[PDB]
């Protein structure tokens, strides 16, 4: 009080010092059950993969994918993320994905990168220098690989020019090296384009079976599709917290309401367009959003001139959230610091709702 | 499979009014007791409607399609801009089972048709991009509302069962929003897809414009009345 009026002494009277308000405790987020995954398991679990040259392109929208559960597991031998990292690309998302499988040898596993060249970096698959997404390889020396040769395997050795990005030929013209033409029979100057793989049980680390999967993504105009799934703790009423309900954000408590939403809305606002309800996307029950207390605090001194303790008034604030004396409710607030009487004199100093205090003790 | 007719589809293109029909909920906001004031494209009050007794129709903003249906005729809608392989083409069809719809560059016939004993109506469907397939939709008032925003299209329905002769009731129903589809396109134009067989249907179509009208819930949540802004005086 001496502060707020300048003044080394005070006359007796009511005085309006500060405010008072209900601090947050925690923080909860809702959102809708996670469900319709996008069907990884007939891609990095399928049986059998496709040559090099005729790489098997899936589209990918309209889901929801997590990319953590994938990445932490082990049984990838190279995990290659270039655009994002795997950890923070579970947050951002893309309009679609493209992924692009096969199956090459353990030595060429690294020719699919961006800015590398050699015959299958040239010949079978092109990826563009400002490529943006991952690769995920890893070894199938006990699958794809064949005692007898896993010559099903083939591979582009053959070709004029290179190839473009995200580009796949199956061509099987004849080669023509030299100048001679050749009437669909390789010559002296023609050969195959196409070599069959000759893997084996036992060739070695290098040489070994190598199923390689690459994701690409793109962000067209269009609405975003597949994101990673959103993380919903749970929900705690009777306590001033802050909400994300479904992207709507505010602060206050929530109580049980007992509205009756029409089977498609999701939430309420009186007038003055200001929430007053909400529907939780899991239970799908109506709560109910009030703001939480605050109000200006006073202090009530019959003077300096004549002693020096005083009594305390919050505005508008029940008597249950006060963070020594005897604590006295009224219906212009909360007062502490002072006695209640049943007598009745002659108001001194006004407090309100037809009460007041005087100094005797206050 | 696609035989064009020898008859020509020539239905008359009476005129009639529209009363006060062809209002849905702008959002998903509860609101109880209460006026609210807002602006968007909306059907006008007493406004021109045409009716049909099946030409390739502009879209322009939204449309709003009517039918007093017996016995469940119309079958579907093709929406697009070529109306062929160069641009994506929307497909939607209710058949008995449920609802299909489709956006693929298809190679429709110049009279197509459902055919009875899927789909015949397109020689070909190639580079398809959306699916998806949901409940039927469906004496009977069908009441539709198409709109389509920045790759967002928006379908809102209503079913009204009415029993009254010739025009449409003097009365008040408001339309509640059905689907919403996720997908980019500019459609322009779009058609009717009626289920005959080889061996003449009516409907009403409108089109919106933007404008602010006053709407009224009440305290459950449902709007029972409204008022246009831009009509004789007393409405202002
Ligand atoms: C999300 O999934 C949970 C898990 O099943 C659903 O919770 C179930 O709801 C039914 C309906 O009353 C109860 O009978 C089960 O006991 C609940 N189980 C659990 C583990 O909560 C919940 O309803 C789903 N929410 C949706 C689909 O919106
Ligand atoms: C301050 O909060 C308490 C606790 O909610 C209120 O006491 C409630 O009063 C209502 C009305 O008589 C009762 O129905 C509840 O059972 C009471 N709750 C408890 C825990 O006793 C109190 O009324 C509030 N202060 C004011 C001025 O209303
Ligand atoms: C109505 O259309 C639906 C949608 O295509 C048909 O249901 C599908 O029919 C095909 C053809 O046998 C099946 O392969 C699909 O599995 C069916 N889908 C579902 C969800 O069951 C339905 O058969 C059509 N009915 C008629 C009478 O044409
Ligand atoms: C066939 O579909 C593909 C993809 O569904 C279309 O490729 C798109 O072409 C546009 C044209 O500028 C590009 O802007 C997009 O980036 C391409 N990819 C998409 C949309 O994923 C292709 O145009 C389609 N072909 C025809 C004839 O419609
Ligand atoms: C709005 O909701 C109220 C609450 O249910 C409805 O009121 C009930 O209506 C039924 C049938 O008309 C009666 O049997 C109940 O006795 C009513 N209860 C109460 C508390 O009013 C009301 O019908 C709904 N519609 C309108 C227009 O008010
Ligand atoms: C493949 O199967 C293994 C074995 O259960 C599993 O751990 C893994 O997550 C599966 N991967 C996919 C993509 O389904
Ligand atoms: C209160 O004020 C009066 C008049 O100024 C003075 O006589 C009296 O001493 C004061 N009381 C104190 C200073 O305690
Ligand atoms: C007097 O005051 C006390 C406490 O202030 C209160 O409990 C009591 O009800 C009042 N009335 C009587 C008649 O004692
Ligand atoms: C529609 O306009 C025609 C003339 O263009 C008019 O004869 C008819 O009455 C109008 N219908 C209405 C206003 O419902
Ligand atoms: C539709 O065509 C217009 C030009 O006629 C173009 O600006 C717009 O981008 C097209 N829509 C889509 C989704 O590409």
């Amino acid at each position: 009080t001496k502060c707020t009026l300048k003044s080394f002494t005070v006359e007796k009277g009511i005085y309006q010092t500060s405010n008072f308000r209900v601090q947050p405790t925690e923080s909860i987020v809702r959102f809708p059950n996670i469900t319709n995954l996008c069907p990884f398991g007939e891609v990095f679990n399928a049986t059998r993969f496709a040559s090099v040259y005729a790489w098997n392109r899936k589209r990918i929208s309209n889901c929801v994918a997590d990319y953590s559960v994938l990445y932490n597991s082990a049984s990838f031998s190279t995990f290659k993320c270039y655009g994002v990292s795997p950890t923070k690309l579970n947050d951002l998302c893309f309009t679609n994905v493209y992924a692009d499988s096969f199956v090459i040898r353990g030595d060429e596993v690294r020719q699919i990168a961006p800015g590398q060249t050699g015959k299958i970096a040239d010949y079978n698959y092109k990826l563009p220098d400002d490529f943006t997404g991952c690769v995920i390889a890893w070894n199938s020396n006990n699958l794809d690989s064949k005692v007898g040769g896993n010559y099903n395997y083939r591979y582009r050795l053959f070709r004029k020019s290179n190839l473009k990005p995200f580009e796949r030929d199956i061509s099987t013209e004849i080669y023509q090296a030299g100048s001679k033409p050749c009437n669909g029979v390789e010559g002296f100057n023609c050969y195959f384009p196409l070599q069959s793989y000759g893997f084996q049980p036992t060739n070695g680390v290098g040489y070994q079976p190598y199923r390689v999967v690459v994701l690409s993504f793109e962000l067209l105009h269009a609405p975003a599709t597949v994101c990673g799934p959103k993380k919903s703790t749970n929900l705690v009423k009777n306590k001033c917290v802050n909400f994300n309900f479904n992207g709507l954000t505010g602060t206050g408590v929530l109580t049980e309401s007992n509205k009756k939403f029409l089977p498609f809305q999701q939430f309420g606002r009186d007038i003055a367009d200001t929430t007053d309800a909400v529907r939780d996307p899991q239970t799908l029950e109506i709560l109910d959003i009030t703001p939480c207390s605050f109000g200006g605090v006073s202090v009530i001194t019959p003077g300096t001139n004549t002693s020096n303790q005083v009594a305390v008034l919050y505005q508008g604030v029940n008597c249950t959230e006060v963070p020594g004396s005897n604590v006295f409710q009224t219906r212009a607030g909360c007062l502490i610091g002072a006695e209640h009487v049943n007598n009745s004199y002659e108001c001194d100093i006004p407090i309100g709702a037809g009460i007041c205090a005087s100094y005797q003790s206050i | 499979q696609c035989v064009n007719l020898r008859t020509r589809t020539q239905l008359p293109p009476a005129y009639t009014n529209s009363f006060t029909r062809g209002v849905y909920y702008p959002d998903k906001v509860f609101r109880s007791s209460v006026l609210h004031s807002t602006q968007d494209l909306f059907l006008p009050f007493f406004s021109n409607v045409t009716w049909f007794h099946n030409p390739v129709l502009p879209f322009n903003d939204g449309v709003y399609f009517a039918s007093t249906e017996k016995s469940n005729i119309i079958r579907g809608w093709i929406f697009g801009t070529t109306l062929d392989s160069k641009t994506q083409s929307l497909l939607i069809v209710n058949n008995a089972t449920n609802v299909v719809i489709k956006v693929c560059e298809f190679q429709f016939c110049n009279d197509p048709f459902l055919d009875v004993y899927e789909s015949g109506v397109y020689s070909s469907a190639n580079n398809c991009t959306f699916e998806y397939v949901s409940q039927p939709f469906l004496k009977n008032l069908r009441e539709f509302v198409f709109k389509n925003i920045d790759g967002y299209f928006k379908i809102y329905s209503k079913h009204t069962p009415i029993n009254l002769v010739r025009d449409l009731p003097q009365g008040f129903s408001a339309l509640e929003p059905l689907v919403d589809l996720p997908i980019g396109i500019n459609i322009t134009r779009f058609q009717t897809l009626l289920a005959l067989h080889r061996s003449a249907a009516a409907y009403y179509v409108g089109y919106l414009q933007p404008r602010t009208f006053l709407l009224k819930y009440n305290e459950n949540g449902t709007i029972t009345d409204a008022v246009d802004c831009a009509l004789d005086p007393l409405s202002e």
